[PDB]
RNA sequence: GUGUAAGUGCACAAGGGAGCUUGACUGCGAGACGGACAUGUCGAGCAGGGACGAAAGUCGGGACUAGUGAUCCGGCACCUCU
């Protein structure tokens, strides 16, 4: 792992509309990141 | 100490799923996942080389580390194109870092592209590895909508050791891959 | 009507100076050759021009290894 | 000339030693090399002329 | 009824370690004067010969796999000096004290490096 | 008329007739085959001359097949000249045979007929030749 | 594929890539190749001072063979010569 030449990257946690929560890396600068459709959101994923 | 949750889960839950299914006789023929390697053809580089610095820049807050820009290796008259220079990057993706990229891209970015319909179960290679690809670069969360120039797509492929399709489509699609049922 | 041929280079005097079972002091030249067609072997050196020589003095044995034709040279034995 | 003859001179006594080309399109600027001086003994930077 | 498709790795990596080892012995050889010094390494043990190509014999050996080097307490790199030292007595009991090091196609570092330097200090010039 | 359509070098040393064909000595297509007995540079016409030759005597059935293919060329220097100042220009192409080669090979029902249009065609070769069948 | 014609070579690479560097040296050179003569070519090794390498070692331009002009006359710099 190469030390300057790669993005920061930043422990983050994935927040959607429907409540539900992930935790993950990320190179979100901000560390937390939000979402309006997830795939328990997406009608697609859910057969609809 | 830490453990992502997807690799939480194919050690848990998949992998025993596929022995059952699958019945192998001995236990390290469960197919797991090798690597997943995304590259972004320009070939308009031929005339202009601004789209390439543009282009990196995308993968690398993509992923998580800084593409290897490609040099072209063949001069072709046709397209402009020399010997030597840059038309793509590609990033490669091992340990950790595949599977939160695999799970990012299953559970947030895949549901965000513009009238999602699903992935053909026929983008296999026949060895046991999918490939598929895509035309924009907005629908990432880490890449600003305004910042963006101009729709630069980009290719993600999958390397298993899956030998066969099926065994192939029996991972993917139990580990999430919203496959279109032809 | 004329010919556009006719040149020619002078000839170069290659080959094998040295032939097998030969007696030969050190540093004589044993082969004259352009590409490696004949491969150094045990006291045999190669030159600038791939012109083989000899840094032992002995006799000349041509050999073969890994299918690649070779030149060698045996320590003959002092009197 | 593209590759015309220059000539090196030692950087401390200022002896010309060496003579080689150089292309003066490709390296328009004065060359830059460590060379065997001899009557110095000892490799010295040499200066093309 | 399981056909593996591609090459597997353990044997891209000692095929790999074969042709390495070819490129190197180009100009490494050896002579009852000057052994060639071979360097085997595995991720349990490491193994060494003194091997005089003139005739291809084997003067002297010496390896992790003797309980001496196993009962020591320290590291890889621990047993890999215990070998250094090892091979260079059994060297001079056979009468050589200069040798050249065939490194065996792996890169020189670590384990190796260990090894080579302490076969040096114990007398071995080289 | 048999020409190569392209050749690697235009101008050639004659061909040499010592020898006896080693190759091609036997009829393999057909059922009648012409042989050879001397040797000769069979040019390019000779080879059309005695193939419509064949096949006017046939008439319309049957099939002709020439295992002589005209691919060495041949120079002449231009009229009226003295010698010196380089090779001639290609002129004709020819093929070499040898005695036991087998030129043309005839396929038809009837004996007799196809043994007479093979004559025809012998008497267009600057060669003494036989006709000779498939069996032994 | 090898800068460049053809041939002899090269996959063990002499082909592709990377790091350092200037041996694209000074004084010499046993022994040879080829030759009417004049030219031309290979050279292990020794010494000085270096480069790469842990070391063995390699390096007196380039995978090899073409890319050049004798002598007289004259220019420039150095030398403990007259």
């Amino acid at each position: 792992m190469k030390t300057g030449i790669h993005p920061e990257y930043v422990d983050t946690t994935v927040q959607c509309g429907c409540g539900h929560s992930f935790t993950t890396r990320s190179t979100k600068q901000s560390g937390t990141i939000v979402v309006e459709v997830c795939s328990q959101c997406h009608p697609f994923y859910t057969g609809k | 100490k830490a453990l992502p949750r997807l690799k939480q889960r194919y050690r848990e839950e998949i992998r025993e799923a596929l022995q059952q299914e699958f019945n192998y006789a001995n236990v390290m023929q469960i197919p797991g996942v090798v690597k997943v390697v995304v590259n972004m053809g320009v070939g308009d580089a031929a005339r202009d080389a601004k789209l390439i610095n543009g282009a990196i820049n995308d993968l690398a807050l993509i992923t998580g580390q800084k593409p290897e820009v490609r040099r072209a290796r063949k001069s072709i008259a046709q397209f402009k194109l020399r010997e030597g220079m840059p038309i793509g990057a590609r990033v490669t993706l091992r340990g950790d870092r595949m599977w939160e990229f695999l799970d990012r891209l299953i559970s947030i970015a895949l549901p965000r592209i513009r009238d999602f319909r699903g992935l053909s179960p026929k983008q296999f290679d026949g060895t046991g590895n999918y490939t598929f690809g895509l035309n924009e670069q907005s629908m990432f969360h880490e890449i600003d909508v305004d910042s963006i120039d101009r729709p630069r797509g980009m290719d993600i492929t999958v390397v298993t050791t899956a030998t066969n399709d099926a065994e192939g489509r029996a991972l993917l699609r139990a580990l999430g891959f919203p496959f279109k049922e032809n | 009507s004329s010919s556009r041929n006719g040149r020619d280079s002078a000839a170069q005097r290659l080959g094998v100076k040295r032939f097998g079972g030969q007696v030969v002091k050190a540093g004589e030249i044993l082969v004259r050759q352009r590409g490696t067609h004949f491969h150094p072997g045990v006291n045999v050196g190669r030159g600038g021009d791939d012109t083989l020589f000899a840094l032992a003095p002995g006799a000349v044995e041509f050999g073969a290894k890994r299918g690649r034709k070779t030149v060698n040279i045996v320590p003959v034995a002092r009197p | 000339d593209v590759r015309p003859k220059i000539t090196l001179a030692c950087e401390v006594c200022k002896h010309r030693n060496y003579i080689t080309k150089k292309n003066r399109r490709n390296d328009p600027d004065r060359l830059e090399i460590k060379k065997f001086c001899p009557n110095c003994g000892t490799h010295q930077p040499h200066k093309e002329s | 009824a399981h056909k593996p498709v591609g090459q597997n790795i353990s044997e891209v990596r000692r095929n790999a370690r074969l042709r390495r080892h070819a490129r190197l012995r180009k100009k490494v050889a050896g002579t009852a004067e000057v052994p060639r010094l071979v360097v085997n390494r595995s991720a349990r043990h490491i193994h060494v010969q003194l091997v005089n190509d003139l005739n291809g014999t084997t003067l002297a050996a010496a390896s992790s796999i003797e309980a001496d080097v196993r009962a020591i307490d320290g590291d890889k790199k621990a047993h890999s000096v215990r070998v250094g030292q090892l091979i260079a007595e059994r060297a001079k009991a056979a009468g050589v004290e200069t040798v050249v090091f065939d490194r065996g196609g792996y890169t020189y570092g670590g384990r190796i490096a260990a090894l080579a330097d302490a076969a040096r200090e114990a007398g071995l010039k080289f | 008329m048999l020409i190569p359509r392209k050749v690697k070098h235009r101008k050639q040393h004659h061909p040499e007739q010592r020898g006896i064909a080693s190759g091609g000595t036997s009829v393999s297509f057909g059922d009648y085959g012409i042989q050879a007995l001397e040797h000769a540079y069979i040019t390019n016409r000779q080879i059309e001359s005695a193939r419509i030759a064949i096949n006017r005597h046939i008439k319309r059935g049957g099939k002709v097949w020439i295992n002589i293919f005209p691919d060495r060329p041949l120079t002449k220097k231009p009229a009226e000249t003295r010698m010196g100042s380089g090779k001639g220009s290609p002129e004709w192409w020819v093929a070499n045979v040898k005695p036991g080669r087998v030129l043309f090979e005839l396929s038809y029902p009837d004996e007799k007929t196809a043994r007479d249009a093979l004559t025809r065609a012998i008497h267009k070769l600057p060669i003494k030749a036989r006709i000779v069948t498939r069996e032994e």
